[PDB]
């Protein structure tokens, strides 16, 4: 829109279940639940820039590897992918080559070493495309 | 029945009906909702957590002025069941209800008479929270 | 000529002035007589402890509907359509003894409706139903678990039931290797209610099931035995053997822990006692 | 006449022409107050082994809608009105 | 001109008259050909 | 639907975007967690071998409005997740 | 004889089959159409 024509206007808000979404899903949750949690509002700029930021609690699944209990290391990785568009129709990129621990909480019992993105692309599918998180 | 379907079709006309406004007469009055449990079953009582869980029909009766009519332009119908989900429900809910289910559990219809009484009788799994005496 | 534009137009013409809130009867004073039936699946848990049985069933129904009709020759002699069960009227048949479950009819799988208006649903469900349980012969034990269907809010007068037929179907019942159905029969039963002065009618269901008693009996009553075959040994022991006590104490506390392990699994009703339990607490006064 | 005729029509002239997707303020540049607070129902559980606190509370909220005001005398003075909270804009806390 | 305009366009038109629940099949001899199979994403327990 | 439910879903519930083609054909591929009764073996336990079925078929369509065609015979398992505890050794559909 | 251990020997051996047999019932079906091979040789130990 032109904000000139919406009393200068630069950025509204709006609900994020009324506007096209790329269905992008955590796809080796391991409780059957895909989608993020709130479904927050997606804030829109005037020049048709989205940005949706949607909290999410996700249960994936995990390799434990159980050698050197109770000194062990794991190694979990969370998968997304958009389970509507293949890669012919949406591209995944990655913001950022790791996670962000700007806002996060200590646990307490397992220590944070690393959170890698990756994104992967498949050369025998070429419809193929994933972002995964170690 | 065409005049049965008719009556039911004149009652819910949401241009005529909306189910979101109390049934308040005479001005600025309440709506007197009765009420009466009836226990059907006292399915168990567990002492660790501390929960009673009930099965219940929830009898609840009011006057709807708005869903009156003249049974001699209907076939003579005295009462007719319409579906409680669709007409205005005073919210009678578990307050102290343990596991966060308020509601009842089946909406089962509404029997209504032609001179606004209404009749509704709830079936319900209620998990209520009580003070377990161990002494 | 063709079935999706035929089938389109006679869904259309059915559903145009449908009106799914009233009873569908032509006369005020017909009766909707619905042929009801179960067919089970399998008998998922009969919980004891909790006193409760989860079956699946596929709760048959039958009814005529007089809107519903039209003539096959009309329409490219189409003689049935399946309809979705949401966009019509159905009777309100719950399970008056539910017991952590759903009252009602939760699925709405499509119904198959006949040109002369008869409907035929055959939802599938999840009843997780309450039966008093007794386990006076555990593990020989016969359980003998209902289930009470009926209308909620229509009497005698308007809604009936039809016995579809006496015995509930057991063609594709699943075998679980740890009960077996003796019987399974509805029964038509009629009474009124201090709610209102109509009569109600209901179809109870009494699943008569017997437990196949080889697993508790290799695994409780024979370890239980032989620990009660040690009771009298110490009779016959030494003193100067010096382990008189360490005999009847290691008894003592066997048979404690097997009457607690058995306090697990029946229920705690305070009724009868099982003949398991009383030979047990016998065994430890002695 | 009846209170429910007043109320009938005092919910059809509100929700005329109301948006629950935009912020109600006459002004950009006000601010939406929303006074909040908590009222504990019951502290359900506190499981130590995963760190969990279960709580059961009253979320308290409110705020002002410049969109749905009325005056009583118009309305057979009707003071206050309970609707669906799912048809009014709302604080996402 | 735009993909997202043809395909509204697209979508106004297939589903001006459509009944979801007829069976989609051109003549009443027909028959709804569903190819089924399975993948299995993870067996969980 | 799952003729074999236990507990679980009879049909799925995601209801995730069809895929559909300028000729008519419609393919959907949903996702789902069935929890399906299959009976158990414990003559040779831990050394024994379970065979656990799965049953699917149109609950209110017959043989002469909808035909299930074996797309292929064995369950596809390209993204298959390793469980650890079981190994898969043979997955094949029947049409009864 | 003499060591005085031989009672608190075999009566250990016994309640640790039975715990184990026990521990074994709370993993398998409580099916009565096969019995496992592990149960069966504990119930035959814990007899003899
Ligand atoms: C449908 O098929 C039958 C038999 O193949 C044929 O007789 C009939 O004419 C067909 N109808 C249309 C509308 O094509
Ligand atoms: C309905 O049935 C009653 C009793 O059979 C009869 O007296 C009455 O005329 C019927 N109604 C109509 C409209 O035919
Ligand atoms: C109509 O179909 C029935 C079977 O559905 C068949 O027996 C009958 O002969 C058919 N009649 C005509 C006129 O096609
Ligand atoms: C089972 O219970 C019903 C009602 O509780 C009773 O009528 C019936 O006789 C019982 N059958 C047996 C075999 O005990
Ligand atoms: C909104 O507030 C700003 C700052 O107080 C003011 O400059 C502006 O004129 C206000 N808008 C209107 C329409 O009065
Ligand atoms: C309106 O109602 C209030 C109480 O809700 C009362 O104090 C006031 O007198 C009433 N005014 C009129 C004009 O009825
Ligand atoms: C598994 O069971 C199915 C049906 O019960 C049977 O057809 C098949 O042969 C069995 N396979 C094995 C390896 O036992
Ligand atoms: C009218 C009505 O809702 O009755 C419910 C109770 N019942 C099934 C015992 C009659
Ligand atoms: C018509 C209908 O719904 O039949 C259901 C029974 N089933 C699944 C065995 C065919």
């Amino acid at each position: 829109w032109k904000p000139e024509e919406f009393d200068n206007m630069k950025k509204v808000r709006l609900p994020s279940k009324h506007i096209w979404l790329p269905d992008v899903v955590l796809y080796n949750n391991a409780d059957g639940m895909y989608e993020v949690s709130f479904y927050s509002n997606a804030v829109v700029s005037y020049d048709g820039s989205i940005f949706w930021l949607p909290p999410a609690i996700y249960k994936s699944a995990c390799k434990i590897e159980v050698k050197h209990f109770p000194f062990d290391q794991q190694n979990c990785t969370m998968k997304f992918r958009s389970w509507t568009y293949d890669r012919t129709e949406i591209d995944l990129v990655l913001k950022s080559e790791v996670a962000s621990l700007d806002d996060f909480t200590p646990s307490g019992e397992w220590d944070i070493v690393a959170l890698p993105g990756r994104r992967n692309e498949n050369p025998d599918d070429s419809t193929y495309v994933d972002i995964t998180y170690d | 029945t065409d005049t049965e379907e008719r009556l039911v079709e004149h009652l819910l006309d949401p241009s005529r009906y909306n189910k979101l406004i109390r049934p308040a007469t005479n001005g600025s009055e309440l709506v007197t909702v009765q009420l009466m449990v009836s226990l059907a079953q006292l399915i168990s009582v567990h002492e660790r957590e501390q929960i009673m869980t009930t099965n219940v029909w929830l009898t609840q009766e009011w006057e709807d002025y708005r869903l009156t009519w003249k049974p001699e332009e209907f076939d003579n119908m005295k009462k007719v069941r319409l579906p409680s989900k669709h007409i205005w429900l005073p919210d009678v809910v578990l307050y102290n209800n343990a596991d966060g289910m308020y509601e009842v559990s089946f909406y089962s219809n509404a029997v209504v008479s032609y001179d606004g009484s209404i009749f509704w009788l709830p079936p319900a799994i209620y998990k209520s929270a009580c003070k377990i005496e161990v002494k | 000529e063709t079935r999706a534009h035929a089938e389109e137009r006679l869904l259309k013409k059915l559903f145009s002035g449908y009106n799914k809130w009233s009873r569908p009867v032509a006369n005020i004073s017909d009766v909707v007589l619905v042929r009801f039936g179960l067919s089970i699946a399998q008998l998922i848990d009969v919980d004891e402890k909790n006193q409760m049985m989860t079956t699946n069933v596929w709760v048959k129904q039958e009814w005529h509907d007089y809107k519903l009709r039209w003539d096959p020759a009309d329409y490219e002699n189409v003689t049935s359509i399946r309809i979705p069960s949401e966009l019509i009227w159905r009777p309100d048949i719950v399970l008056y003894n539910n017991a952590d479950g759903d009252f009602a009819v939760t699925h709405l799988t499509k119904a198959h409706l006949f040109h002369d208006g008869r409907v035929q649903w055959t939802p599938p469900a999840i009843y997780k139903s309450s039966c008093s349980i007794d386990v006076t012969f555990f593990p020989f034990d016969q359980q003998n678990c209902t289930m009470k269907f009926g209308s909620w809010t229509y009497d005698k007068a308007k809604i009936d039931l039809v016995n579809m037929h006496s015995r509930v179907d057991q063609l594709d019942f699943w075998e679980s290797g740890e009960w077996v159905i003796v019987d399974a029969v509805g029964t038509y039963n009629t009474r009124k209610y201090e709610c209102c002065a109509e009569i109600y009618p209901d179809i109870t269901y009494a699943f008569v099931i017997r437990r196949l008693p080889l697993f508790y009996t290799i695994n409780l009553i024979i370890p239980c035995l032989l620990i009660s075959c040690l009771t009298v040994l110490v009779f016959y022991l030494p003193s100067e053997c010096g382990e008189k006590i360490t005999l009847c104490i290691s008894v003592l506390l066997s048979l404690t822990v097997f009457l607690l392990l058995i306090t697990e699994i029946i229920p705690s009703t305070s009724l009868v006692i099982p003949l398991i339990g009383e030979y047990l607490l016998f065994t430890m006064i002695f």
